């Protein structure tokens, strides 16, 4: 997974 | 700041004078000297608007990462996690201070009256001579009156 | 910006190779 | 800043004068001296727009890493994890301050009237003489009036 | 910055003058002196676009590392992990500030009228004399009018 | 930067002048003095493209390390791990700023008209005299008109 | 940098002049003085390509270390681990900036016409006189026209 | 760097001049003065290739250390570990910048025509006079033309 997203929450 | 307000009044008066000069430059050949009178009112806003807009595009997302678990047995478990990237527009606008918010022009034509066709033709010339903008709230009156 | 800087770094990697 | 507003008014007036000069340069041979009158209104916006757009391409992703577990027994478990790379365009635009937002031109032709065909021909010449742009909201009036 | 806007106006006027000079250099031999009139309007954008594009190639991935577990018993478990390398293009473009966004040219030919064939031939010469570009939104009018 | 834009205009005009000189050097012997007229429009892009490409070769991987477990019992377990090395090309290109994006040439030949064969022969000479490139969007008009 | 662009134009013009000189040196004895005219267009790319290639040889690996476990019982377990060494070529190329991307040559021969055999012979001489390269996109026209 | 490009052009022209001198030194005795004309085109690449190759020898490994366990019971377990030493060649090459990539030579012989046998003999002399290399893409034309 890529927390690349400035709003990444899924994380896992 | 009151000096600034004074100079704003000066700007408005200068705009009115320029529009009057253009009106004369158009009507003096057409009508003649002393056969018409016209005055112009220009109201100018001097606010300091400064806007910042951040707009997205909901209908075209792009999946960045994705997890999808789907097991069966009966039991049906459908887990899902999704991260998106969206089109992002960030526009910073800064409006000009003094803008003509409303413009009023009135022209009176000396009788000997004037026919409706020529009145409308003069109105058409003025529309474009002054830059008539009805959507802005501008107003243009053309009348045929009796000079004393 | 960041992407252009990454491109410049990739060109520098090319030059070093 | 009011001095800046004054110079903006000067710019608008200069543009109007230049357009009037071009109108004269076209119509003086065609119509003659004193057989026409024309005035031009130019409204110019002086905002300070500055936009940044970050656009992606949802329909062409490229898989960077991928995990896929698919076991059976009945029981059917389908786990999956996926990371993507997307086309990324980042464009920073800065508009020019003073842009002609609307242009109004009116031309009046002295009678002895003018036929519709020649009026439309003069209108066609002006379209291109001035750079008529209807999509911008510009307006062009050509009338045949009686000079006094 | 208003001085910059003034010099932008100067650039536009210079471009128009150059195009008029070329028009004269073409039409003066063909038509003669005083048998034609032509004016040119050139609108130039002065934005500051600056774009960065990062593009990939989804359809040609190259596997860098790979894990694949596939056991049976009945039970069938198919685990898999894969890492990819993709074609990556990173292009940074910076557009030139002043670009001709629209060009309008109008030419009027003195009567004694002109036949359609010669009008179209003159139009063909002008297309190439001026660099007519319809896809840009340019406009070219050629008319036969009665000079006074 | 507006001085830079001015010098870009100068470059474009210089290119046009050089092409006109070549056109004259070719047509003056063939046609004569005053029997032709030709004008050239050259549009030049002045962007600042700068591209970096990283390309791989998916179809020719080279195994660097490899693990392979394959046990039986019935039960069949086939584990595998593999690392690859791939052909890697990294090209950094920087385009020249001013490039001729479109070229328009028009030539008009004085009548006494010209036959189609000789018109096409002149067109063939010009193709090569100017460097005609249709794929670039260039345009070449050759007409036979009546000089006044 | 615009001075650099000017000198690039100078380089292109110098190349064209040299090719014209060679054309004259070949055709002046063969055809004579004033019996031919020829012009040359040379388009030169001035990019700054700089490439790095890392290539392997998949089909000739050399085993460096190796582990192999193979036990039986029925049960058959075949574990294996292998490390490889591969042929590795690393080439860094830097192209020359200004390269002739396309060359156009046109030659016109004065009539009194020329037979096809001699036209093709002149074309063969020019191919080699100029260095004709069709694969580069070059073009060579040889025509027989009527000089005035 | 444009000065470097200018000197590269000078190098190419010098090479062409030298080859022309050799052609004259061969053909002036054989054919005579003024009975032939010849021109030479030399295209030279000025890249900056710099290559590093690391090559192995898969088919002749030398075992450095070795472990081998082989037990029986039925059960048959064959463990093995092996380390190898391989022939390793590491060559670093740096090509010369300016290399003749293609050479074009054309020779025209004055008629009074020439027989095929003597044309081929002259071609054979030139092959070796110039260093003809067909595998490089070089081209050599020998024609018999009519001098004016």
């Amino acid at each position: 997974g890529l927390s690349r997203t400035d709003g990444r929450h899924i994380p896992a | 700041a009151s000096a600034a307000r004074r100079k704003e009044q000066e700007l408005e008066r200068s705009q009115e004078q320029a529009l009057r000069e253009k009106i004369d430059s158009v009507l003096l050949p057409i009508l003649g000297y002393g056969n018409y009178t016209a005055q112009v009112d220009i109201q100018m806003d001097f606010s300091a608007v400064e806007q910042t807009r951040k707009r997205f595009d909901p209908n075209t997302p792009a999946t960045r990462s994705e997890y999808a678990l789907e097991d069966y047995n009966g039991s049906v478990r459908k887990e899902s996690t999704r991260n998106f990237e969206l089109d992002t527009t960030i526009s910073h606008e800064r409006k000009q201070t003094g803008t003509v918010a409303r413009q009023t022009v009135s022209v009176a034509i000396k009788d000997r009256p004037m026919s409706e066709s020529e009145i409308n033709a003069i109105r058409q010339v003025l529309i474009g001579t002054v830059g008539f903008d009805q959507g802005r709230g501008d107003l243009l009156n053309v009348l045929s009156v009796k000079f004393a | 910006v960041d992407g252009i800087q990454a491109e410049m770094r990739a060109m520098m990697v090319e030059a070093t190779n």
